[PDB]
């Protein structure tokens, strides 16, 4: 047989065109690593051979060299186009030791075993925003308040990154409602004075309580510095707690320096629904202490405890509790206690 | 070592004088005493070398062998068990190095002094192998030779037995062809049968109805059951059938055509049984190319698409319209404008009752053939068949829902 | 042939210059070897201090103290440390690299816990970074105070001056510059603290005039601060430790509401040995997986300083929801000392650590109340690591509990079942499938329960990664009977009858075959459905049409290979159920009939809608029943 | 008062021996900047060879070759280097930091081109880190041969006389240590100068006589082996070359049998600019996401040389795939340099690269054949990034081919679903199916054609994803026909005629409902199909079928909430369906009839069975069918 050009298709493997037909021997060295593979592989690249087609010379080199040659499947390992071949190599003294490994002769190949899990993401449900849930549901005037606190931790935090827009549409925030039944603010906040990212929240405090919004019907929209009429609340029903009631009263004041900061009312809402009210408590039983965090960490452990209902409770918890200084963190407390100072 | 143990005090049949075949079992199990050879088993065997070697295979779990034929040759040491070996009986064996699956045998898969040697549970242990057409199951008395496989069309030097079935039966020792039984009235399942038949190859048959003269009834011989037949064939030699790779263009016409009058014969004589081969053979003719002047590839194409006819009504005469099926969608994939054939397929289709495929087929056919009614009216009789099924469902399925309501108290 | 032998030279602007802007990569560095340099001091002393009972006296307190000035900028800290003579001061100092700490401590003789932080001799030309000037007046011990000046000009010197004693007074101020004028922000001062340093065994502090000038009203007349409100409990002898100091230690780790839910402590004593401290949470982590990065585990905290910690290296993808700290004091570090050299050990450090909390889980697992608790709620970072850790799989089997026939209500150890063995069953029976009701209520799982044989009922998802990879386990295999085989050893007389119902209904095989075209390769009489006439079962070797809808359903993984793959289907019948035997009726009669093909049609399909299998086209099933319920119409 | 002003002193032995083992944690960076002098020394005296001809007149030579000498262990280089004068060699050398190659660099008035790579002045004395000691032997211009002498141990010197001329002999013999002996191995050294410095226009190679030892016989004696191989594409400018120069590089590059798709150039002119030069393969990338060893595959150079590459930093997760080469010759450094100081640089520059790589996909999209070609293989890839990208959705958009009821055949732009004939209730309507037929069959699906507008098919377990981040692509927005709403603008008598039916069939449905409980919220009168009696629509919010089956059964994904929750169910009717019709007459006047009740059971199952939902238990409905079969049996 005459031999065709010799270009390489493959680390032994060259296709060559015998003088029109066809040949390549991708050949098996027999004290290689992957010889093993190369051996086998044989059989993948010899899936294809008909039925007579491997005449393999059985001296010493093996007769089931060429036994078991032969296909059982069709799991295309790289290719099927293979007709004929043969076992074309040192064919004397090609090994000083070789153990003639014979065994297992009649196992295959279990797909590669390629079952690695890619790598998972998931995804943020965004079907929804505010005015829609809002409607479409009213949640617990505490876990109502609780939302809140995600629209003016962003308040707090996006005017933390300085920057600032005057007035926040009403449906200004999207509300992923991930897992049904509980709305949530973006964390993204793409949609876009001091305070009056606070003040917006503070106008959509009303939506959520489902009472009618003055800043609406009643006026002086789009302004924070814009006031009239002392800033009426309109909320009649008592289901809002009068304590929270004094801290909205506190809410929309003469001056934004008497009006809190984002984060004092995070600080607030952190103290309000975490923490805890007590007659012990009461009389503003905290003071300067480092290790109280702990104490009151302790004190909204029991957000999983009374009212956990909605499981989202625990999930934001986490990026709370961790965060949190003394420095911005008593004076709310302090205001918080003027609820009480209610006498 | 067990089997060194077992082998003292055994009475051995040994082909060489130190190689052979060794009568070792423990206990024996019940079974037939005359000695049987049976393809069909399914034995439960221990392959452990023991005495200072391991054989971790087959050892684990009993498997059952498929054994080829009396001689088989997939494992040497099998066979040798089956020398003198009884059916639901039990069996031992011994090691024999010449022996080994893998033809001679390389020491680390066979110890070179020890072959596989296993605790053998003879189970039912007769019979050779089977038809996959049925009627016959592999009678023999002589070994083939793998050189001298008959071939379609060849004719063929067959000495017959003299009684059938147990009854002595007319006939001579006539130079039989595929096509050629049917004519002088013998088991007809021979074309299929001489398939296994060699050169110097003895084979009594069995044939049953279905695959010979049985099922066809028989005037001349004189045969009480015709699913009982049993009788003996003597192939003395044969000639080869010119094939593929063996016939020409030219001669490939030349039997076309012969072929094709032949048909014409078949027809008029109506018997078909033996057109399904010789019609398949044709078609195996065209179904390559010739890479020769083909002018009229046309009428070659043509005495095959007649071919397909005739096959397709062959298959409506008798058969279960699958192989009629094949038959016109090998001629649609050719000519699918036959005048008759596609009708045929779709009268097989209404006849198989699929009347919605035979409609569509049909009104092709009357594009077509705006000409005659048979097709017209076999569409209507689809319409009939399909009103049929319609009243079948609505019958079995009045309310069917009440009677569960019935089962509530 | 001469030799003009000399010593190495050197150059020092550009050397400096180069330790400045290129050994470490951030500003943020500082404020951490200050603290080194004070600590080693300190401690020094202190041992100096208990041999003599006058330096015991004047070194009194011990404190280290920072103060940013504010406006003024001029940051600084403070130690109580003992110093350096006026020259030797230099002789350390402007000797880069020449620590004295090192020298004296390796001066001497009955080094008890030394544990020097620093011995590189490059922290304090670190301060050059933020730095304009570094000036830093001291005194020692019996000696004068002495103003150290630099600002990295190439030279220094020493001016006395009578700065306020402040008594030992051990302390550098800090002029940064205008531009990069950071780290004046306190509570970045905080989380730097708390990112490193926040483990010191010597007392720590700030202090800021912050208030509130509320004119009295103001809650606080000055802000003094401590931060190190934390002890290492490694340190700390384990068995020894104090009562209930591991749940006060987790919420000062970390900031968790919750407590702990157990915690080990392993005393290493390897060549190169440490002190392992692992918890686990008594909770699940709302926050994981979602993070790509790998995030933090294990702390390593060698020297009783952070380190690089919260990498891979140290433990597995898997159970990386882990959390404890690590420490051996001796560990080859770098001059940023950031990055490791050797990550060899990093590989006997992590076997060491999974070994360990491995048995941690073991122990665990000898409780079974809080045991099955967290079981519940971890069992899938569980599989997943029993199916990627290939090497240990005694150790990772015999902790899982699942569903069974035998008690549905409580979670059944695997070995709890292997110990049943029922009949010498060597093969342990499960399923994998979607709904609990659903396992329950499955053919071969039917017939499994007339066999008596239990059947562990898995319903989790992620179980199919994991059983794949899991075997035979103490001696015996898994089996799924939803498996083509399901080989079970019946009565002799009942494989003989059951055979002779195959020998007189594979005919009928064939006959529905006939209409079965193109869906299923063998049709068969089964040993396994007893309830149902007929079912479909997966085939030897492929996906279960569950493990199948995983395969396909996990995202990212569509192929040209995926497009078409794992084709093995087929089905069965019960030759003992009335429609069964109704069906073999007939059948004989007509090989062809639409009914007996619509029939084979829905039935075939309705068991593909059984096996889990999603209905190939749905479609098409409605509108045959749709046709159905049109019957039903009297139509 | 008095000023003590001193510069800053050092000491040597610690310091270097500090600087051995603390610089660096990979052993094997010595063989580089050996490579990074040779190289700059070499470079230099060419710019003043084409200067002056007189050094290169005797060189005439640019090799460079590696002599490991396993017989005596003597590893060595040996360049064409013009070296220093015996005392200026000392003047650079001993001077640790003092970079004679960056003095006269500096000193170089017309710097064309100059690119040193080494600047920092310790890459020398890497190699006690494996020499045991260090002797160098040189010659320079017009000067005399100088065997340099060293072994870290403080010292140096010079003692050498009738050595080998070998011309200028600019090499450097190495002595590792019996311990840690690696590095004789040649296959080792060429993953490591594949791994590093395979890019230098400068001729390199090793000698070495391996051989067959077959006493010839044996084809070559020596083993003189170049290792440049491939030259650097990148530094010559682009449009000035073919496709095959980067096709045979790519070639050279990552060795695959196959050849490139794409690739494209980039000249950056910024005040940091570079290299820019990405390919896209030809092929889709086997084996990937295991995340083993690889977040990217791009590489970047500085100087002409080997980087630190592959850091999720300038290359974001999505279109991780993407391969190619940056290079901008001068970036801050480290020490080890490994690591990088600033990041923000990283930003822009990924910034560039995902602008110009986007750009790049764009171009392809300009053509339709191999653009389809490679979106086939890679959309997945792209969805991702669409959906992580989350700022230029815009163009993210554009590239999307998609088979619709306009297509059919093949896939095609969303740009070819907007530009509409009918120009009415522009919205995109789509539907995330399974199989293209079972997407194809829905009565909802139907009725759109029987509108008239087309309908692109969304057929993908990841395409979900994408559809939620996706939203109003081209001022018009998308609308899956599934949603609850499906708002469609029909005719007045349409619209009124369909709600009079609603409102003598709000009844009906009332009355269904009274069977109906438990399962769905809001029954009612539906337009949204035709030609099928009933079907399922999901509500507004929530999962659709095809949504909320991935969810359960992707990877680690169970929870309290994957559990159960997203729950949201409702069907309608076919008012003109003849079916629907018939369980409307007479239902108010049957009372508890099971005939109804059971029929509309089996209806809404057959629905949940289309609209995708998994049959919620399927045993049942093969229990209701096999009643109905039993039925078919006379029974």
């Amino acid at each position: 047989y005459l031999i065709g050009q010799s270009i390489g298709k493959g680390c032994s493997a060259a296709v060559y065109e015998a003088t029109p037909l066809a040949i390549k021997m991708m050949w098996n060295i027999s004290a290689g690593s992957s010889s093993e593979a190369i051996l086998n592989t044989m059989s993948q690249e010899l899936v294809p051979a008909s039925r007579v087609a491997l005449a393999g010379e059985y001296g010493a080199v093996t007769y089931r060299k060429s036994k078991r040659g032969p296909k059982q499947l069709a799991p295309h390992p790289n290719i099927i186009r293979v007709l004929r071949a043969f076992t074309s190599s040192v064919p004397l003294l090609p090994g000083a030791l070789v153990d003639y490994p014979d065994v297992l002769p009649s196992r295959l190949h279990p797909e590669g075993l390629g079952h690695g899990r890619t790598l998972f993401l998931v995804m943020k449900n965004y079907p929804c925003t505010l005015r829609q849930y809002l409607c479409v549901n009213t949640p617990s005037p505490r876990l109502a308040a609780m939302m809140l606190l995600q629209l003016l931790e962003g308040v707090d935090h996006l005017v933390q990154q300085g920057i600032a827009h005057r007035d926040l549409k009403s449906d200004n925030i999207l509300v992923e409602l991930d897992p049904d039944g509980c709305p949530w603010l973006v964390i993204a906040d793409f949609g876009c004075y001091s305070k009056a990212d606070a003040w917006a929240v503070g106008a959509i405090a009303y939506e959520i309580f489902g009472l009618v919004n003055p800043f609406y019907g009643q006026g002086k929209a789009h302004l924070e510095s814009r006031s009239y009429q002392e800033a009426q609340l309109p909320a009649l029903p008592e289901s809002v707690p009068p304590d929270v009631r004094q801290l909205v009263r506190a809410l929309l004041q003469r001056e934004a320096s008497k009006r809190p900061s984002a984060r004092v009312a995070a600080n607030v809402l952190h103290l309000s629904l975490w923490g805890e009210h007590i007659l012990a408590l009461k009389n503003l039983k905290l003071d300067k202490m480092v290790g109280w965090l702990l104490q009151q960490s302790a004190a909204t452990l029991l957000a999983n405890r009374l009212t956990e209902k909605c499981c989202v409770e625990t999930k934001m918890k986490m990026l709370f509790l961790a965060n949190l200084e003394c420095e911005t963190l008593c004076q709310a407390a302090l205001l918080l206690c003027s609820w009480r100072a209610a006498l | 070592s067990p089997t060194a143990t077992v082998a003292e005090q055994g009475e051995d049949i040994t082909s060489k004088k130190d190689r052979g075949v060794l009568k070792i079992v423990k206990r024996v199990g019940n079974g037939e005493e005359t000695p049987m050879i049976g393809d069909k088993v399914y034995v439960h065997y221990k392959g452990k070398l023991s005495n200072g070697k391991k054989f971790d295979s087959s050892h684990d779990r009993n498997e059952p062998f498929v054994f080829s034929l009396g001689k088989g040759q997939v494992i040497k040491a099998w066979d040798i068990g089956v020398a003198t070996m009884k059916k639901g009986e039990i069996c031992h064996l011994l090691c024999k190095p010449e022996y080994a699956y893998g033809s001679a045998g390389s020491l680390p898969k066979i110890p070179s002094n020890a072959t596989l040697f296993f605790e053998i549970e003879l189970l039912d242990f007769k019979g050779e192998d089977l038809f996959e057409d049925g009627g016959i199951i592999r009678r023999t008395k002589r070994k083939g030779e793998g050189y001298s496989n008959p071939n379609e069309g060849a004719t063929v030097e067959i000495h017959l037995e003299g009684r059938c079935g147990g009854r002595m039966f007319d006939c001579r020792d006539v130079a039989f062809t595929v096509g050629e039984g049917e004519d002088h009235d013998i088991p007809i399942g021979i074309d299929k049968a001489l398939e296994k038949m060699q050169r110097e190859e003895q084979c009594i048959l069995y044939l049953g109805p279905r695959y010979g003269f049985g099922e066809a009834g028989k005037p001349k011989f004189g045969i009480e059951p015709n699913a009982e037949l049993i009788y003996e064939v003597t192939l003395k030699s044969f000639e080869k059938a010119k094939e593929s790779w063996e016939m020409d263009t030219k001669e490939k016409l030349e039997q076309a055509a012969i072929v094709k009058e032949k048909g014409t014969v078949y027809f008029k004589g109506g018997k078909y049984m033996q057109a399904v081969i010789q019609y398949g053979k044709i078609v195996s003719w065209l179904e390559m190319e010739y890479g020769l002047s083909e002018k009229e590839s046309k009428a070659s194409e043509s005495f095959l698409l007649a071919a397909f006819l005739n096959l397709a009504m062959c298959y409506l005469k008798l058969r279960e319209y699958t192989k009629a099926v094949e038959c016109c969608d090998k001629a649609l994939g050719l000519d699918s404008a036959n005048e008759k054939g596609l009708y045929r397929r779709g009268e097989a289709q209404l006849l198989m009752n699929e009347f919605e495929s035979a409609k569509g087929d049909f009104e092709k056919v009357l594009e077509v053939n705006p000409q005659n009614k048979a097709a017209r009216l076999q569409i209507s009789m689809c319409q009939k068949k399909a009103k049929e099924h319609n009243e079948r469902d609505r019958r079995i399925y009045a309310n069917m829902f009440k009677k569960f309501a019935e089962q509530d108290a | 042939e001469e030799v003009e032998t000399f010593a190495f030279q050197a150059e020092i602007a550009q050397l400096m210059s180069l330790i400045i802007n290129t050994f470490y990569s951030n500003k943020e560095i500082f404020l951490r070897e200050l603290i080194s340099n004070s600590s080693d001091a300190l401690d020094k002393i202190r041992y100096e201090s208990l041999t003599d009972p006058s330096k015991l006296d004047s070194g009194k307190e011990l404190h280290i103290n920072l103060i940013p000035n504010k406006q003024d900028r001029t940051l600084t800290i403070v130690d109580t440390g003992i110093g350096m003579t006026k020259a030797d001061l230099i002789n350390n100092l402007g000797t880069i690299a020449k620590s004295g700490t090192k020298a004296f401590m390796e001066a001497l003789q009955a080094g008890a816990d030394i544990s020097m932080i620093g011995q590189f001799g490059v922290g304090f030309y670190s301060a050059y970074l933020v730095a304009e000037k570094v000036t830093v007046i001291t005194k020692h011990n019996d000696d004068e105070q002495y103003a150290w000046e630099s600002s990295a000009g190439g030279s220094f010197t020493v001016r006395t001056d009578t700065g306020e004693p402040m008594g030992r007074g051990t302390k550098v101020i800090l002029h940064l510059k205008e531009d990069q004028t950071e780290y004046l922000e306190e509570r970045r001062i905080k989380e730097i603290v708390k990112k490193h340093s926040q483990f010191i065994g010597y007392p720590i502090t700030l202090f800021v005039e912050k208030e509130r000038d509320k004119e009295k009203i103001k809650e606080k007349y000055i802000d003094q601060e401590e931060l190190n409100k934390t002890k290492p409990i490694w340190t700390r002898n384990p068995d020894d430790i104090t009562n209930e100091e591991y749940g006060e230690f987790y919420k000062s780790l970390t900031n968790d509401w919750e407590d702990h839910l157990a915690v080990k402590h392993f005393s290493v004593e390897g060549q190169l040995e440490f002190r392992a401290l692992l918890f686990v949470p008594r909770r699940a982590p709302f926050d994981l997986f979602e993070n790509r990065k790998k995030k933090n585990n294990i702390k390593l905290y060698v020297r009783r300083v952070f380190i690089m910690d919260n990498c891979e290296e140290l433990i597995p993808e898997y159970l990386n929801f882990i959390r404890g700290v690590v420490d051996s004091e001796d560990l080859p570090l770098n001059i940023s000392r950031e990055m490791l050299q050797q990550s060899k050990i990093l590989k006997v450090i992590r076997k060491n650590l999974v070994k360990k909390c491995l048995e941690l889980f073991t122990e665990l697992a000898e409780d079974k109340e809080n045991y099955k608790k967290f079981y519940e709620q971890f069992s899938k970072n569980i599989k997943l690591g029993i199916h990627e850790d290939s090497q240990n799989r005694k150790k990772l089997s015999e902790l899982l509990r699942y569903y069974t026939s035998a008690s549905g209500d409580e979670m059944v150890s695997l070995k709890d079942y292997c110990t049943r063995m029922k009949e010498n069953q060597k093969h342990i029976y499960y399923i994998t499938g979607e709904t609990k009701d659903q396992v329950a209520n499955s053919a071969f799982v039917e017939r499994l329960r007339k066999h008596g044989l239990e059947v562990i009922y898995m319903i989790e998802p992620i179980d199919e990664y994991c059983v794949q990879q899991l075997k035979e386990f103490e001696g015996k295999t898994l089996v799924s009977v939803t498996k083509e085989g399901l080989e079970l050893p019946e009565d002799e007389e009942e494989k003989k009858k059951q055979e002779e119902k195959k020998t007189k209904f594979e005919n009928l095989c064939k006959i529905m075959k006939d209409i079965l075209e193109k869906k299923v390769e063998k049709v068969v009489v089964s040993n396994r459905l007893v309830t149902s006439p007929c079912c479909i079962v997966t085939s030897t070797y492929g996906w279960t049409a569950n493990m199948e809808r995983i395969m396909k359903a996990q995202a990212l993984r569509d192929n040209s290979t995926m497009g078409y793959m794992a084709a093995k289907k087929h089905l069965e019948i019960n030759p003992d159920h009335s429609i069964i035997e109704t069906l073999r009726q007939k059948a004989e009669a007509d090989k062809n009939d639409k009914s007996v093909k619509d029939l084979v049609i829905l039935l075939y399909e309705t068991a593909l809608l059984s096996s889990g299998f999603s209905l190939e086209d749905p479609q098409t099933h409605a509108n045959r029943i749709y046709r159905m319920i049109k019957l039903g119409l009297g139509i």
